[PDB]
């Protein structure tokens, strides 16, 4: 219902990866699937993800965050990878079940 | 050719693992403990030899040799102090070095981690034997209780112990062979430390944000060599402050009484770094249970890597996990305290609980919160 | 140890079937006022007090 | 006795992290040991030479050590012979072995007092109160024959007869030999006896704290100095457009 | 300017930089020791054997 | 283009002696370094002792 | 053993920084330093302290309850 | 014949309220117990409570008067 | 072993006489040393002759 939806928004501001300018999928741990996905990213979307991180890293090193006005907002967060990933995973799931 | 820092089959190493080593531009201070632990080891070994050069492993002279070393050897006393406490400072450092790993999930670097565990296990063992050398009342009764632990295994039980003591009860043969053990083990630590670090260098260091760092790395030198020399001096101050201003704070005084195989002291406590274990062993009222609970109380570390369920690597971005993490820490603090206390109410029940909660936070609350968390990000 | 009757009987009347090592106070001693044993806690070896 | 009374915290002249022992109260404490305790209590890890430069002069110690006959040998026939004491001997045992001592103190063993100060929870604070605190058993407490009451001692039944009482001896420096005045000096001695370094230990400590203060700061600079470059750094993402 | 004169005749040539830390430390020790010894012997007046010494040192 | 690019403002972090874009930074160097080098040199003495 | 150069593919990023000798040891200790030292403390004390405090309590109780059980209850001697 | 500053201050302190309050509790315990045989009770506790408060006090001053 | 003049000698004999197979264990150590030096010696000569020293 509109609970999980008002919950998710909270948690999102809670994790606070926005304070660093990082999109939801910027903080993803890079296992084999993700790796694969990231390689399928359109030239730009990747060069962009890149900056964001090299910038976040620069922050964590300085110990500071972004001024309030530059933070990502729960609804303006672009899940630029989620689709490519579910495909990688979908693809893999196949190869696996087919080898029997 | 060109420079003699990349082609020298030796010099290349100090330069390939200590200078040009690529490091996340952002690792914190919880990454420092690595070195300290190393400096800690090499340092113990020095005071260690210096000491061993005056000790005499033999029940009838063990105690007295340590005193003679303190009283008659030039700066001997100091040299003991530094060694005796270095052990603590050591365990301290190692403890954070482990927490650092838990929080930021360095444990995903399985090999680098597992070795770590082995290392811990060895340090633990090492200190055990060292402690017995001064042949004090604890030394004895400690040596007597700890080894006896293996007598919990059935069949090869009672029998395994015999080798240990080298007798039918703790006596000289035990002492002397412990001295051998103690003299040897450190070096093994230094050895495995090499594997530990060597495994780490295939992957590079992890980092507080839990995301790729290739996008920006910096030469260990002078960025972290400097960061570390400082870290060392910030930790070195308290440790010296104790070993110079309150030598016996952390140390039980009962061990100032020559071992007496006939009287086990009334107020028996192991040195601080073994209390949590102690508490757990004492929590279960069964020879075997206590042992097992103990065995797993540490052996569980091997599992942490397979109990990771969060889609992210570090806790930095998982408040829930975080709270659960600090709950675990504190949980541990208690267990320790409990070990410091006798077997009586309320303590017994408090102990029992804390243990249950320890094991539970690791085996069930972390994997469970971890999953939940993902679904709250919409993954 | 020299046990008084103030104790010798007390140790005779106790559910002998609910120990961990089922035994009667009579199979361990020859004459009750004298209990004798090897002071070694079976747990892990300390001298019981 | 599931219950126990803990001692208080006297402000020993040397308690402070920069406070040296009272080298005078120590010289006295000694006398107290030599003239009272050394009849039941051994001091195996201390020796007359240790006194030199700390409480007595070289000449004094020689004489001090000569007031005792020690067992050296064998000679040329193979006989053990007595001889006067040298600065190199340790303080004489009052008994030839624990078996003996026990027998001459009612089965009780008066423990060597070299490390005693560090072997009892409370240290000089405890040793003081045990000495002074001797008293009568409260209502309902029967102390076995040969044992005296002492609330400070665990079990309250101590096999040591109250060792001190005003004027029991007389300090050569002209000091009021009151019960406590002694118990203060002897407890102070035990400390020195238990960790002679004490002084040089705290002196270094100071020095350490001073270097450690200076050096830690000096490095906080050089760590930042170098790091500045990465902290001040600024980056921007400038795509093609 | 001291710092300039400093940087010129000392901290510049790596050779003399070192030569300074050496002759430098030297003084530092000599001096430091004295201070600490003094700050210490002072905080413990009349309690050190060095103070009691004359009451038995027949002279 | 490589023309629409300029070094941002590092005044917040600049050392006072080189904050004015019209004074040679070469006069006030001898000092800026002699100092940081003095900290360094000293630390080295502290260590040595 | 070389890792510098084979790391990752980065495009269009400009970075500027200044010699250490040109910038300050530690700057804005008050206009920037402290005010951030705080923020951090603030944001984290609510995840950390709780369980620690939680322990403290439990410690005192356990301890206080134990010292309490050592004292004697008159109701056993008023007979 | 001289006076050990100890017994002099041990006196003085036994006047502090804390002391008397506990001193009395004991006086009373001592009584009920001494006048009854086939007991169990002991006046250790009460005593300690006393000695505790007393001596603690002795501790703050005693050393001023000692050399 | 027990490194201490007054027991050094005796410990080695106790080790030989009372330790299970101790005696053998010493022998092996005692001579291994030689075998060791022997080997090393040829290992050097081998080097000299075939100029491995280059
Ligand atoms: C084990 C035996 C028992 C020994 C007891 C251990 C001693 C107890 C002292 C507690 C240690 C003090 C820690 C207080 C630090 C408070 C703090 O700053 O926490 C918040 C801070 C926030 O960081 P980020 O989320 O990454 O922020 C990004 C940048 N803005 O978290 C951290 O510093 C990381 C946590 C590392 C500390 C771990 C140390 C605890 C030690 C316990 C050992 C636990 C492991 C299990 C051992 C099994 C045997
Ligand atoms: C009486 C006393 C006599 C003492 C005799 C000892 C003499 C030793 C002096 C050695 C000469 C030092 C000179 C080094 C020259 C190298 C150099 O270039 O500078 C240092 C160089 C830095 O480079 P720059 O600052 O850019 O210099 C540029 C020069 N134009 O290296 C450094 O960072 C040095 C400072 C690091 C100190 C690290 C030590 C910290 C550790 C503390 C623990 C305490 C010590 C315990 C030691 C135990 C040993 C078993
Ligand atoms: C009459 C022999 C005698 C003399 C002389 C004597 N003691 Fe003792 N002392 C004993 C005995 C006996 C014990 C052991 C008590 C026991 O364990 O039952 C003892 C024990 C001690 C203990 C404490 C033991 C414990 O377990 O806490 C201390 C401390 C001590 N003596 C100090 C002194 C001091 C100080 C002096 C000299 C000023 C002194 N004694 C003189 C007989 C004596
Ligand atoms: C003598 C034992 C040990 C020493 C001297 C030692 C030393 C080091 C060093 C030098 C580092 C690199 C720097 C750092 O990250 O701190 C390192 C990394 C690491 N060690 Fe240890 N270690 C020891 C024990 C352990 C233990 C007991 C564990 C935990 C079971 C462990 C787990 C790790 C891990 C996970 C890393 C990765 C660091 C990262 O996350 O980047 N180490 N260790
Ligand atoms: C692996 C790191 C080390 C640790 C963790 C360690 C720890 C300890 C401990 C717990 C003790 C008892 C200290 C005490 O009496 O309070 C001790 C004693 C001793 N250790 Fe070590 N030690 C280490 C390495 C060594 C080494 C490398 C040697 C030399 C081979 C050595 C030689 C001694 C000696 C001579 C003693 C007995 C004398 C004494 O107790 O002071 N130790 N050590
Ligand atoms: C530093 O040494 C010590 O603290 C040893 N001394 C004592 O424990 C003194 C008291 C002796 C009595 C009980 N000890 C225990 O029950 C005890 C139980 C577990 C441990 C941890 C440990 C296990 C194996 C191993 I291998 C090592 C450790 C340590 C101690
Ligand atoms: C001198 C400091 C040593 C730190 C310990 C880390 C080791 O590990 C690495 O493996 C590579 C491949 O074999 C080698 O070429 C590197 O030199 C070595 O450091
Ligand atoms: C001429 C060379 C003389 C060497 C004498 C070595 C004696 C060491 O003398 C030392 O002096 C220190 C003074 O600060 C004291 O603190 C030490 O306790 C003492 O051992």
């Amino acid at each position: 219902g509109r609970l999980m939806d008002r919950i998710r928004k909270w948690y999102y501001n809670a994790a606070g990866f926005n304070k660093y300018g990082l999109m939801r999928d910027d903080t993803l741990y890079e296992d084999d699937d993700v790796k694969e996905a990231l390689k399928r990213l359109p030239k730009d979307l990747y060069n962009e993800r890149m900056f964001r991180i090299k910038r976040a890293l620069d922050l964590s090193l300085k110990h500071r965050i972004l001024p309030k006005e530059q933070w990502v907002k729960y609804e303006e967060d672009k899940p630029y990878l989620e689709p490519y990933l579910k495909e990688v995973i979908r693809e893999r799931l196949e190869r696996e079940a087919w080898n029997k | 050719a060109p420079n003699i820092r990349k082609s020298h089959p030796l010099l290349k190493m100090i330069n390939n693992s200590l200078i040009d080593l690529p490091a996340p531009s952002n690792i914190s201070a919880w990454w420092n403990f690595g070195s300290l632990l190393a400096v800690c080891l090499m340092t113990q070994i020095l005071t260690g030899l210096l000491l061993a050069m005056h000790y005499t492993a033999d029940t009838s002279l063990a105690f007295s040799s340590v005193a003679h070393t303190c009283r008659n050897v030039q700066y001997g006393w100091l040299i003991r102090n530094l060694h005796a406490n270095g052990a603590s400072f050591f365990f301290i450092c190692i403890f954070l070095h482990i927490g650092r790993g838990l929080y930021y999930g360095s444990y995903l670097y399985k090999e680098t981690w597992n070795t770590g565990v082995i290392l811990l296990l060895t340090l633990m063992a090492t200190a055990f034997v060292g402690y017995v050398l001064p042949w004090g009342q604890m030394s004895f009764w400690g040596a007597t209780v700890i080894t006896n632990l293996f007598s919990a295994i059935p069949y090869i039980g009672h029998t395994l112990v015999e080798w240990a003591w080298g007798g039918f009860s703790v006596d000289n043969p035990t002492l002397t062979r412990f001295f051998a053990l103690h003299f040897l083990l450190p070096f093994a630590i230094a050895g495995i430390t090499i594997i530990h670090l060597t495994f780490l260098h295939e992957s590079g260091s992890n980092n507080p944000l839990g995301i790729s760092s290739d996008s920006d790395k910096i030469p260990f030198h002078p960025y972290y060599s400097f960061k570390d020399i400082l870290g060392l001096t910030l930790m070195l101050t308290p440790f010296l402050t104790l070993a110079l201003f309150s030598p016996n704070l952390l140390g039980d005084p009962e061990n100032f009484t020559p071992a007496n195989p006939l009287v086990t002291p009334p107020h028996i406590k192991p040195e601080w770094y073994f209390l949590f274990a102690y508490a757990i062993l004492r929590s279960i009222p069964n020879k075997l249970g206590g042992v097992l609970a103990l065995a797993a109380s540490v052996l569980i570390l091997f599992l942490i890597p397979f109990l990771h369920k969060s889609k992210q690597r570090t806790m930095t971005f998982r408040p829930l996990s975080q709270t659960l993490f600090w709950l675990l820490v504190a949980n541990l603090l208690i267990l320790t305290w409990i070990g410091s206390q006798p077997v009586e109410h309320p303590f017994i029940i408090i102990g029992q609980m804390a243990s249950l909660s320890y094991f539970t936070i690791l085996l069930i609350l972390f994997p469970t919160i971890g999953t939940l968390e993902n679904k709250m990000l919409n993954y | 140890r020299h046990r008084t009757q103030a104790e010798i009987n007390q140790e005779a009347e106790v559910d002998v079937s609910k120990l961990r090592d089922p035994q009667h106070d009579l199979d361990r001693v020859k004459k009750p006022e004298w209990v004798i044993l090897v002071g070694v806690c079976t747990h892990l070896g300390c001298v019981p007090i | 006795g599931e219950l126990e009374l803990h001692p208080p915290a006297f402000p020993w002249s040397h308690g402070g992290p920069l406070s040296a022992l009272d080298h005078s109260s120590v010289r006295r404490g000694f006398q107290v040991y030599k003239q009272v305790c050394s009849a039941c209590h051994s001091m195996d890890y201390v020796a007359f030479r240790n006194l030199i430069g700390v409480t007595h002069t070289e000449a004094e110690a020689k004489a001090l050590a000569e007031e005792v006959e020690v067992q050296d040998g064998p000679d040329e026939n193979g006989e053990l012979f007595m001889r006067p004491g040298k600065i190199s001997d340790y303080f004489p045992k009052p008994y030839p072995n624990p078996e003996a001592a026990r027998a001459a103190n009612n089965g009780a063993l008066p423990p060597d007092l070299s490390y005693i100060v560090n072997a009892r929870h409370g240290g000089e604070d405890y040793v003081f109160s045990l000495l002074t605190g001797y008293c009568d058993p409260p209502a309902g407490v029967v102390v076995r024959e040969g044992l005296h009451y002492n609330p400070y001692f665990p079990g309250q039944a101590i096999g040591m007869a109250p060792p001190i009482y005003n004027e029991i001896l007389e300090y050569d420096d002209g000091t009021p030999a009151t019960m406590s005045q002694i118990a203060k000096d002897v407890c102070t001695f035990l400390r020195w006896a238990a960790e002679p370094e004490h002084d040089q230990r705290k002196r270094m400590g100071l020095k350490m704290l001073l270097i450690s203060a200076l050096l830690t700061s000096l490095l906080y600079y050089m760590k930042r100095h170098k790091w500045s470059v990465l902290k001040s750094r600024k980056m921007a993402y400038r795509p093609p457009k | 300017a001291l710092l300039r004169q400093a940087y010129s005749a000392l901290f510049r040539r790596t050779s003399t930089f070192a030569l300074t830390v050496v002759l430098g430390a030297v003084l530092f020790e000599r001096a430091f020791d004295q201070g600490a010894d003094a700050i210490f012997e002072h905080l413990n007046e009349g309690k050190l054997w060095k103070h009691i010494k004359h009451k038995y040192e027949a002279s | 283009v490589h023309n629409d690019v300029t070094v941002p403002d590092f005044s917040a972090y600049r050392r006072e002696d080189v904050m004015d874009a019209t004074t040679s930074s070469q006069t006030s160097s001898e000092d800026r370094k002699g100092f940081s080098y003095l900290v360094t040199a000293t630390a080295c003495v502290a260590t040595a002792y | 053993g070389i890792h510098f150069g084979n790391l990752a593919r980065v495009r269009h990023i400009i970075t500027y920084s200044l010699s250490p000798f040109e910038q300050r040891a530690i700057p804005n200790i008050f206009s920037d330093a402290l005010p951030n030292v705080w923020r951090r403390f603030s944001s984290q004390v609510f995840k950390v302290a709780p369980p620690f405090l939680g322990a403290y309590l439990l410690y005192s109780w356990g301890t206080q309850e134990f010292e309490r059980l050592k004292r004697k209850n008159p109701a056993d001697y008023e007979n | 014949e001289l006076v050990d500053p100890l017994t002099t201050i041990r006196e003085h302190c036994e006047q502090t309220e804390k002391c008397v309050k506990a001193r009395e509790r004991l006086e009373l315990c001592d009584a009920r117990v001494s006048s009854r045989s086939h007991t169990e009770e002991q006046c250790t506790e009460e005593l300690f409570d006393f000695l505790h408060a007393r001596d603690h006090c002795v501790a703050h001053k005693l050393f001023n008067k000692l050399k």
